């Protein structure tokens, strides 16, 4: 049906939106590892914002599996 | 999607106002934490000699 149809084709559409946590993460990582080369001694603090940059970065990624989901099974 | 399911909210509302407000409050209530022991060797009220 159209309707199936359009459902697969929007959940790829929605799905392409995760590329941009996936560069979220790429950069987080990667300034961590600068931020520790640098100033090793605050290795640990460090990590927690990494962990919590993180955290909100992969958020936005699910809110487009989300729709993604929420197109295929809900709708 | 079961999530969208508006029919079961009440009886996931209702519990976890109860254990998130009430009961785990509680038991953190419980957990107290007392200042450190400080015996303190400088505590002398002695009068100025008689005199």
């Amino acid at each position: 049906d159209i309707d199936t149809a359009a459902k697969f084709i929007g959940a790829g559409a929605a799905t392409v939106g995760v590329a941009g946590s996936g560069a979220g993460i790429g950069t987080v990582f990667g300034s961590l590892i600068i931020g520790y080369a640098r100033n090793p001694s605050l290795k640990q603090q460090l990590f927690s914002y990494a962990i919590l940059g993180f955290a909100l970065s992969e958020a936005m990624g699910l809110f487009c599996l989300m729709v993604a989901f929420l197109i295929l099974f809900a709708m | 999607m079961p999530q969208l399911n508006t029919t079961v909210w009440p009886t996931m509302i209702t519990p976890m106002l109860l254990t998130l407000f009430l009961i785990t409050q509680l038991k953190m209530l419980n957990t107290n934490y007392h200042l450190p022991p400080s015996p303190k060797p400088m505590k002398m009220k002695n009068y100025n000699k008689p005199w």
